[PDB]
């Protein structure tokens, strides 16, 4: 992806 | 030396159960003003939940839903809260499960024992000023493992929006997979997790729960202790790696941990081997 | 004479509501789901976008007449003690434009009473000849906010196909909460012709002017013990005086079958 | 007018 995630 | 002063008395402005104080012992930052305190999630363009009561599964229950007949539990093959509201020692804190609460559709009432994260914020915590990650959030008493801290609130939008926002420090994926999925950006619109700290040795845990609705597209992001916190630790969790392969060009992990994954150390150490 | 149910809201609102039965043998009415909050039952898309909310600017406790939200409605109708003011308009309301979480004030300001719940001592008890009704366990000073009439959102096309037509309260295309399936402890509050409590518009969490929320409030000081009602209104006499009649039993009592059978005689 | 009866403000 093209920004930045927080995820389980 | 620097005395530690109370900068907000809750940063909440009373929208909680409890205040959660600002401090600042370390320099002259003020207290963080550049979002919107909102302790539920919000939305900024139509999302068509779908909020319609006659699509919720429900129990029949007429105890406090302590029994393996309640359909709530059984949808996530139990109910995995203990008579005080915490998470039972087994529950898999790798992969967990999805947790469906009880809804305005059971015949049990308010009380029942699986209402835990509807109830809100109960712990005391505290907005601090840390030494090398701008704002974080640490615990004003003793915590026991399983204990709901707080749910991720902030913005809902869609994977496509996420993905051309300017800020991406607060952006929360719902969901892993491709498709129609959806994200939380707390950057503008936030409760007190949006001041939560990466840990490579975390303290907290992130479970997917249904509550007045159960759009499967937009499960709520419920923070519980994964071990026993003392009074005064800082709260933190595993942003995952879908975070840090982008931001580690930005910025580098200061945790302080022996176990730290994304510090510049770690990082420069797996580019030689 | 005998306490029949602890909580007919099972712990859904601030305070718990019995019941009671003197009169008959009638048990706890349980044809309907108790809900604290209006529920959908079809696609509504009540506008909840947080930037189509009007919202103030206070850093005070929003007891200014400088409060947008206040000014929305002319000002602010409530007091110090959240009790609608001496001059409120009683026949044709203003609506009423709660603070909202756009708005910079705290959860505790002054211009927040119907979202915050309900807090006077109520029971569901039976009437001699309307049924089940609602009274007050306390004296309640005029203005106190009472409670909300809550149910299923429907629109005006579904409200005229509805069989059970007695728990319908028009929002204002008009829509319209039906209290019939789902509803709370305003469901049993009785028509009077002499009435204690109005109902008013209220907007809060969002501001869709197709979705009032109805707030009922007392219109005047009311005792320990007395029952509560509203003026239904015609929309709801024209229809069903068809059916049955008024047994408010007030010497003011407009829709007695008295009152009908004297007013046909207009000749 | 409308068919079914409608309490209001
Ligand atoms: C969700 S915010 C956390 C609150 C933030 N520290 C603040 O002052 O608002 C995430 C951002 O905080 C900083 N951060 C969080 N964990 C960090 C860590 N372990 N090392 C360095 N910076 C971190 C980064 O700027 C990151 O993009
Ligand atoms: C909204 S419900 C009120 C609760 C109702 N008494 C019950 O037992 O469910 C409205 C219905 O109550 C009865 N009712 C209410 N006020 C009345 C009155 N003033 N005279 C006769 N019947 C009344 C009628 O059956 C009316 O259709
Ligand atoms: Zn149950
Ligand atoms: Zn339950
Ligand atoms: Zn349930
Ligand atoms: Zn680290
Ligand atoms: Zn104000
Ligand atoms: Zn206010
Ligand atoms: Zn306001
Ligand atoms: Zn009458």
């Amino acid at each position: 992806k093209q920004t930045a995630r927080m995820s389980t | 030396i620097r005395t530690e002063k109370i900068i907000c008395r809750d940063v909440a402005r009373g929208y909680e159960n409890v205040p959660i104080p600002c401090v600042n012992g370390v320099d002259g930052e003020p207290c963080p003003e550049d979002y919107k305190y909102i302790s539920e999630n919000c939305e900024t363009s139509t999302m068509n939940i779908d909020r319609n009561i006659t699509h919720l599964q429900h129990c029949t229950c007429v105890d406090d839903c302590s029994s393996s007949n309640c359909l709530c539990g059984q949808l996530s093959i139990r109910c995995w809260y203990d008579k005080d509201g915490r998470l039972l020692q087994e529950f898999n804190k790798i992969e967990p499960p999805l947790i469906f609460e009880c809804n305005q559709a059971c015949s049990c009432w308010r009380n029942c024992k699986n209402r835990v994260v509807q109830s809100g914020i109960k712990v005391r915590l505290q907005l601090y000023r840390t030494a090398k990650m701008g704002w974080g959030v640490r615990a004003l008493q003793t915590i026991p493992q399983g204990t709901f801290i707080c749910e991720y609130v902030g913005e809902l939008i869609s994977d496509a929006e996420a993905d051309v926002r300017e800020d991406d420090s607060y952006l929360f994926d719902l969901d892993n997979k491709d498709g129609e999925v959806y994200c939380i950006d707390a950057r503008y619109y936030g409760n007190i997790s949006r001041f939560i700290n990466h840990l490579c040795d975390p303290n907290i845990i992130p479970v997917r729960v249904f509550m007045l609705h159960q759009d499967l597209r937009f499960p709520r992001i419920a923070f519980f202790s994964s071990r026993d916190i003392r009074t005064g630790e800082e709260l933190g969790f595993d942003y995952g790696d879908r975070f840090w392969d982008i931001k580690s060009k930005y910025f580098t992990c200061q945790c302080g941990s022996e176990k730290c994954k994304h510090s510049a150390e770690a990082i420069a150490l797996e580019q030689s081997r």
